[PDB]
């Protein structure tokens, strides 16, 4: 410390996954529409920049002081 | 350079994914995460000729190895269903067809056993089973220097809160993966931004934590940040932002613990002195002399 | 504070920030200790 | 080693769980007085340690 | 070695031919499996997003401990023409090759692959009983031909011209026998995957005629690497050029066919071993009396050991032989250097020799820890004797050319000698003797210098 689903709609969602697996699992649908991919790339590059600026540098290290 | 083993621990629960479908605008996100996982496994098998794939699903009533099939089931089988097109690469096709066939069987089992609602999540047991399989592939040593990597595709969907029973098995899996040098990447699909145990799993085992809110474009997340091969782990930085504090929850209050007291017998963490001067976990009676020093107020002149 | 003003009027603020940041955590810790001391003193006074 | 039943030293032990501080500027640690980038600030007195 | 050879061959491919090579997904997958892991990671992260990715973003991916390797990966993507650079907004933007990206995406997700992986005809035979036996039979046939042992069956003239026009396996018609070169014994040294690769790249070097198309050969080689053993594939997807070169490797042994010009063809184990790899036979014991106890039963190892070991007796397990002076003279007259022989004797050394060498080095380190010595798995006396026989073959070296002398002035001799040194053909010069010598290939340059 600092929306429970019913079994009916549970089975309906399961059967929806069943019939979506029967007809065609088109893997080419995983390709983004080049708009969400820009957001994903921006998020990943910003996280990389933060982590790389943190982990750029980590016997004591040399100091600029005399 | 060196081939690796990618063991996928996917947490498919009909209650968990239904909550994500209700919260999201789209429906049937199981198909989307499954096809993203299939493309990611085909990508991993394309990385090296000698790499291997393990897929284990944690459902409500237990765990089951999606790929490869059971040896009794392999001997029993082969009805080649047309879920996946047959004109693709055969190495990808066998893995994809086996995976979707075991999705079919496991969802038929879930539909059959839908009347019983389980309050015990089996994600940690699935991670333990994946670690046993990783040790088997290392111990078997059919192939020289196989490396390894766990990838846990879990979903919280804002419904399943933090599970305190999972804490010890997840920590044991962390220590086991650190012993065998197996990085654990975690993808969480849901509204819960922070998952403390899984973030600790990614941080302590040199893995990558990645929380997403939409199942669309998931292969763009997997092939970019989860494609860190164990051969190239130290030379590639990890995008796992949001560093975890490595703290723990108290035993009798449940809050995240500040400076506090633990039992010297059972190591249970207490945010405050427990009532009755006895440990709530292992029932060890505390000495009244020593706890008065902890209760002693600090000194300053008038 | 005397060392901070000494590096301020010696190095001319080009290196005074590094000197302050080098001793920043110990300064914050002794400030927290003095604040706790004053808080408990004022608590016992009242 | 498993302890004896006659041992009655069941005392609560006080400790805090520090947070891994992140900083691009090196600081003097409280334990060795050397320049270390990372560290763990003490939850009780805000002092940093190496390990 | 193996990846470097195919990388350098694909460097020599022109850019338009390289882009035409990216049509079939199997070729793209087989090419992608050659790339370094950083390059493969960047490609795989870069396929699924259609927008172009900056190079500075890719620089942020790599930690400081592997940055140089990153450059090498970029260099490979600067060599294979997979990454197109662009100058936009003052930035060196990087774009993926569209044909390669589309073909790799079709290979991964499945879809339009224009039967680059073939079609299974569901009729099959046992791989170990027939397909492994046929490939091993053809490989042992060509190897026993090239090592020079007599054979009742010799391979066809397609590979005889291959061996004749290659740098290795020189042929003479004045005697009627085939002479192994230094490159031949080099070819006998490494494992069979890069042996097959060297053979296939030499075949690729020979093919310039209008009967054969280079891109079709590369596509067929890469799909043969993609095909799996134990299941036949239909011939209808192949062109007539692909059909005749399918017959060519049916003769060579990469592929099995039940009859000539059949509707199906069976891939062999060499097809899957073409991509990547995966006491023993041929393990030998060397003693101080030059006796070789080589635990070999396959005729290939016995035949290649007969090039430099005077064989005395043959058992089921070993071949009792001896390293004599005459056998080593036979090996060196074929150009087989002493270093190659010593490397072969090292690689096939017995585990017991390794244990004895380890015990000797353990006694050495506890006696003299100040210096470290390499693990001499075989005795140094036989190594020294092999090198001594190499030296007595080459006691004299003969350079043929022309000697210029009889200069009345020393300045003219000095000018001609420094001209010969500048053109890099002089071997010896002396102002006291007033003589300077030049090689055969450098005669004509000094001739046109002196005449004009
Ligand atoms: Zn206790
Ligand atoms: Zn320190
Ligand atoms: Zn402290």
């Amino acid at each position: 410390t600092t929306l429970k689903v019913s079994n009916q709609q549970m089975l309906q969602q399961l059967s929806l996954v069943m019939d979506n697996l029967i007809n065609k699992l088109d893997l080419n649908q995983v390709v983004p529409n080049n708009e969400v991919s820009n957001k994903i790339n921006k998020r990943v590059i910003t996280a990389i920049k933060i982590n790389a600026k943190q982990a750029k540098h980590n016997l004591e290290v040399k100091s600029t002081l005399p | 350079e060196s081939p690796s083993l990618l063991t996928v621990i996917i947490e498919i629960a009909p209650k968990l994914w239904t909550t994500f479908d209700e919260e999201g605008n789209e429906k049937g996100s199981i198909i989307k995460v499954l096809e993203a996982l299939i493309v990611f496994l085909n990508a991993h098998l394309a990385f090296n000729s000698a790499n291997k794939v393990a897929v284990i699903a944690a459902y409500s009533q237990g765990i089951k190895y999606l790929y490869p099939e059971s040896t009794s089931a392999l001997k029993a089988s082969r009805s080649d269903l047309k879920i996946i097109n047959s004109d693709m690469y055969r190495r990808f096709r066998n893995v994809d067809e086996t995976l979707v066939e075991e999705i079919y069987k496991l969802f038929e089992l879930e539909k059959k056993q839908i009347e019983q609602n389980s309050q015990r999540s089996t994600l940690a047991g699935a991670m333990s089973a994946g670690l046993t399989y990783v040790n088997r592939i290392s111990k078997e040593s059919v192939t020289t220097s196989l490396k390894s990597r766990l990838l846990v595709l879990t979903c919280g969907s804002g419904s399943s809160k933090d599970e305190i029973f999972q804490y010890i098995p997840i920590m044991n899996c962390i220590f086991s993966a650190t012993k065998m040098k197996c990085p654990i990447d975690v993808v969480k699909i849901g509204g819960s931004k922070e998952s403390t145990f899984l973030q600790q799993t990614t941080d302590a085992t040199n893995g990558v934590y990645l929380h997403v809110e939409s199942t669309e474009g998931l292969i763009q997340y997997l092939a970019t940040a989860m494609f860190i091969d164990p051969s190239l782990r130290p030379i590639i930085v990890k995008p796992n932002h949001g560093s975890v504090d490595f703290r723990t929850s108290c035993y009798l209050t449940g809050r995240v613990v500040a400076v506090g007291f633990i039992c010297s017998v059972c190591l249970c963490v207490l945010s405050i002195i427990p009532p009755g001067n006895k440990c709530p976990a292992c029932d060890s009676q505390f000495d009244e002399h020593v706890i008065a020093k902890l209760k002693r107020k600090p000194v300053v002149p008038r | 504070n005397e060392l901070f003003q000494d590096v301020l009027n010696g190095d001319g603020e080009s290196m005074s920030n590094t000197c302050t940041a080098y001793l920043k955590p110990v300064l914050n810790s002794i400030t927290l200790a003095t604040h706790k001391y004053d808080e408990y003193f004022n608590e016992y006074n009242n | 080693l498993p302890v004896n039943k006659i041992n009655k030293g069941f005392t609560l032990v006080k400790m805090g769980f520090p947070t891994r501080i992140f900083e691009d500027t090196p600081t003097f640690c409280s334990c060795h007085s050397k320049l270390v980038y990372g560290g763990y600030f003490c939850p009780n007195c805000h002092s940093k340690v190496c390990s | 070695s193996l990846k470097h050879s195919v990388t350098q061959y694909l460097e020599e491919i022109p850019q338009q031919v390289q882009n035409r090579l990216y049509t079939s997904p199997a070729t793209c997958l087989a090419i992608y499996r050659i790339l370094p892991p950083l390059a493969k990671f960047f490609i795989m992260a870069m396929v699924f997003n259609e927008n172009e990715v900056p190079l500075l973003d890719l620089d942020k991916w790599v930690n400081s401990n592997g940055k140089l390797q990153f450059q090498n990966a970029i260099k490979s993507m600067k060599s294979l023409h997979l990454l197109i650079p662009n100058k936009s907004s003052g930035t060196l933007m990087i774009n993926l090759n569209p044909t390669f990206k589309i073909s790799l995406r079709n290979a991964l997700t499945g879809g339009e692959v224009q039967n680059s992986f073939g079609v299974v005809v569901e009729e099959n035979v046992v791989s170990l009983d027939l397909l492994d036996e046929y490939s091993a039979n053809k490989w042992e046939t060509i190897l026993h031909f090239m090592v020079g042992t007599p054979l009742a069956k010799i391979p066809s003239e397609k590979v005889l011209n291959l061996l004749k026009h290659s740098k290795l396996m020189e042929e003479v018609n004045s005697t009627g026998e085939f002479k192994i070169t230094n490159e031949g014994f080099q070819f006998l040294l490494q494992e069979i995957n890069s042996q097959l690769w060297t053979l296939l790249l030499q075949y690729l070097k020979m093919i310039e005629t209008s009967k054969m198309d280079l891109v079709d050969v590369l596509h067929f080689i890469f799909m043969l690497g993609a095909l799996e053993v134990g299941k036949a594939y239909k011939i209808d997807a192949l062109s007539e050029t692909q059909r005749i070169m399918l017959q060519d490797m049916r003769d060579y042994g990469l592929v099995f066919q039940k009859h000539s010009n059949d509707s199906i063809f069976y891939p062999t184990k060499l097809a899957l071993m073409l991509t990547s790899d995966t006491i023993p036979d041929g393990s030998l014991i060397v003693e101080t009396n030059f006796k070789i106890y080589s635990y070999s039963n396959s005729p290939l190892q016995i035949a290649v050991l007969s090039l430099f070991v005077h064989l005395k007796a043959r058992f089921v397990n070993m071949v009792l032989g001896q390293i004599t002076r005459e056998s080593i003279r036979r090996a060196l007259t074929n150009g087989i250097t002493a270093d190659q022989i010593i490397a072969y004797l090292e690689t096939h050394a017995h585990p017991q020799m390794r244990r004895l060498a380890e015990e000797k080095l353990e006694k050495k380190l506890e006696l003299d820890p100040n210096c470290k010595e390499p693990l001499q798995v075989l005795p140094p006396t036989v190594v020294d004797q092999i090198r001594l026989w190499q030296l007595e073959l080459d006691r004299v070296i003969t350079y043929e050319g022309s000697l210029y002398s009889d200069f009345e002035t020393s300045q003219e001799y000095n000018l001609l000698s420094k001209y010969a040194q500048d053109i890099g053909v002089l071997l010896w010069k002396d102002d006291k003797k007033k003589k300077f010598f030049i090689s055969k290939e450098g005669n004509s340059q000094v001739l046109d210098f002196a005449k004009r």
